[PDB]
């Protein structure tokens, strides 16, 4: 029902084996609703700033700028998730940043949900 | 989220793999608040413990041949305990305030998240000698000082059965006397020998299982499945086989959930 | 257990020094303690910590040693036996300490006349 | 094709990040709302 | 102790024989309780001689014959006529606490221990271990309780179709109430335990209290050679058995040709 939605909504979907990015679809449409309800059942306010701080809690950011929710939304990188993997797994990370063809490495991991989160994430926040 | 409470598992090889696999999926349909995290020996093929990396948190590796392992000089006094020494490494995970064991032979029928409100060796009546704990399910509490003293009786008295029930249940002994609350009902480690040996109460208390232990010499993995028919290869009398749900279950489970897991990793 | 009353005892210091400056600050200015401000958000958390440390539900040990032969025990069996296992609506709590009372040992590091001198009655039904 | 079963394709762990489920095409998806 | 009993149930001459093996064993390890069986219309005139050697009180019950208690609930549930006159148990208010004992169960110590237990505690039962093995059990007569026993035999029966079904459905509270009311397995030691799991007999046999013969082949049907105590099973230590024949053969026997047999 909540991942289903999430399928039609970000054509994303999660394994059923992860438990951290299952989590964060539970958190990240509960955020969504809660911020949607309050805006709706308080006076609406025009300015509500959600601040979302992980590649986790983007699947929240995903939804609530799909589901044309007017609040403000700020994504935040403390690190790059294929960044982590791909220093120490590949020879040399650093150097060759532009040259890696980001999917092809993502999905070679078993990592590729979680990767599509944190970039769906970053290109739907507005900063 | 409850980073502090576990799920604990020992898988000694890949067939103990396939088990643990099917266990932690269980968990997860179940939905299970807590990380589960299995224990595997130098034994399980890299490919497996892939897959077990997947599907269980923390692939913990604990190996009693290794000289720098806590249970080795043990292992050298009591050659025959192996296994036992391994699973016993459950201790050692001091990360957890509290744990879950359960052996990769059990399998998941409800959310049984409230096995962590019992204490320390709180374990079901053991089917036979209904005086021990069956040491399939237990809840148990980390702690290196717990470890030692077991090591000591591995080393000191062993093990009556040669087997984590025994160094456990002299360990353990207060469990049979002490409290009631630390016994489990039989429905949270339900050794399936009792539904073949004493069928009447399992018709009666058997739709109220919470977990199914699959116990004999023919563990779950063994037997053959035609998803087409969807029938388990059927034996002569098997205790497992006198419900032909809980192995059904087990081997649909596999299917659905792991063969994807273990294709992708290579078996 | 004995851990466990160390830490509480531990915790009551820091919580009473604490509150001991905070008294004699306030006596200083001269007003009686407001009792709600003296207690610090600080301590509030090392008292919840505390007494969740304190929180079991299994009734203590009978005896205070891990014994090497536990099963074969005369006193254990016996215990075991009478209904003795220090349950909550138990009067009657026996702690059976197998080791002559030392001033090495952690616990009740009293040497024998001194344990002696504490206990209100001794029982000797020698035969 | 294959829609439905492109969910079940991620849920089985195995998606086409080549293909069919590359970010792209799931950055068309999130083009439908702007900014 | 005239107030408490150890009781124990004769449905034939053939359990009447272990009866009178159960009810000698309590003499051996010197019990300070009366021994009372309930004996069924069945055991012969002769026999009840016999038990009335060993037993302080052969009490006498018919669930056939239409003045008795059960007899109403007998023809409800035709197939419960032992069950039903085992039930009887709770009617012999002359005691104010009791252990039934079944007659193939055989003492190994003084076991008047069991009377400081309350009402309902028995051993966990080898296989469910949430039913108790009504083997052996500590309960208080009463005809409150016998009268809600049959209301139960009536209304639902058993589930096991036997005494312990009846039994567990009424005390569930067993499995999860109070550890005082689980009784040591000791008290109750099923031989198939021991076959099932020897290891533990191997280390917690010598303790044993009570042994429950449970069986295809009954203590009494097994053959017995008196010329070195030996016997031709769950029986795994036939050492229990051997005491069974024993005290058959030294205190029984004689009890027997006295009277027939």
């Amino acid at each position: 029902r909540w991942k289903g939605e999430l399928w039609d909504t970000c054509n994303i979907g999660v394994p059923w084996y992860d438990r951290e990015a299952n989590d964060a679809v539970l958190f990240g449409f509960l955020t969504t609703w809660f911020l949607g309800e309050f805006l709706a059942q308080s006076e609406e306010k025009p300015h509500v700033v959600a601040h979302f701080h992980e590649w986790l809690a983007g699947v929240g950011l995903c939804l609530c700028r799909a589901r044309r929710l007017p609040v403000a939304t700020i994504f935040t990188t403390h690190a790059t998730l294929l960044g982590r993997y791909l220093c120490a797994g590949a020879v040399d990370f650093y150097n060759n940043l532009e040259n890696f063809n980001v999917d092809k490495e993502a999905g070679e991991r078993q990592i590729y949900h979680r990767y599509c989160m944190e970039r769906a994430a970053a290109h739907c926040a507005h900063v | 989220p409850m980073t502090d409470q576990a799920f604990v598992t020992l898988t000694t090889n890949d067939a103990y793999a396939k088990g643990a696999l099917v266990l932690g999926s269980s968990l997860k349909q179940h939905r299970t608040t807590r990380r589960l995290v299995v224990l595997a020996t130098p034994q399980v093929s890299d490919s497996m413990r892939k897959v077990l990396e997947t599907v269980f948190d923390e692939v913990i590796m604990v190996d009693v041949l290794d000289s720098g392992d806590s249970a080795h000089l043990t292992l050298m006094k009591r050659p025959e305990l192996g296994v036992t020494l391994t699973k016993l490494h459950c201790w050692s995970l001091t990360q957890y305030s509290k744990c879950v064991f359960m052996d990769a032979d059990t399998l998941v029928l409800a959310n049984i998240d409230d096995l962590f409100d019992r204490e320390e060796l709180s374990a079901a009546p053991d089917p036979g000698w209904p005086d021990c704990f069956n040491s399939g399910v237990f809840v148990y509490q980390p702690s290196v000082e717990t470890y030692n003293q077991l090591l000591h009786l591995a080393s000191e008295q062993g093990s009556f059965d040669g087997g984590d029930q025994g160094i456990l249940n002299t360990f353990f002994s207060s469990w049979a006397t002490t409290d009631i609350r630390k016994h489990l009902p039989f429905i949270y480690n339900l050794s399936s020998i009792s539904i073949f040996s004493y069928l009447p109460a399992f018709k009666v208390f058997g739709a109220s299982a919470k977990v199914v232990h699959f116990l004999g010499r023919v563990k779950p993995w063994n037997y053959t499945y035609d998803p087409k028919t969807k029938s388990v290869k059927s034996e002569a009398h098997d205790p497992n086989m006198t419900h032909p749900e809980f192995l059904i279950l087990w081997w649909n489970i596999f299917t659905t959930n792991v063969l994807p897991l273990l294709q992708q990793f290579g078996l | 257990g004995q851990a466990v009353r160390k830490q509480l005892w531990d915790t009551a210091n820091t919580v009473k020094e604490k509150f001991g400056r905070k008294l004699y600050e306030s006596l200083l200015v001269g007003s009686l303690p407001d009792m709600n401000k003296m207690l610090d958000k600080e301590d509030f958390t090392m008292m919840k910590r505390a007494i969740f440390a304190t929180q079991r539900q299994s009734f203590p040990p009978v005896c205070t040693h891990n014994m090497l032969d536990d099963s074969s025990d005369p006193i254990l069996t016996t215990i075991r036996r009478i209904g003795l296992f220090n349950s909550s609506a138990d009067r009657v709590k026996v702690i059976f300490h197998p080791e002559f009372l030392s001033s090495t040992s952690p616990l009740l590091p009293v040497d024998y006349e001194e344990f002696v001198r504490g206990c209100h009655l001794g029982v000797f039904p020698s035969y | 094709v294959s829609s439905e079963e492109r969910k079940e394709r991620w849920e089985q762990g195995q998606a086409d990040y080549m293909g069919a489920d590359s970010f792209d095409n799931i950055k068309r998806k999130l083009d439908t709302y702007l900014q």
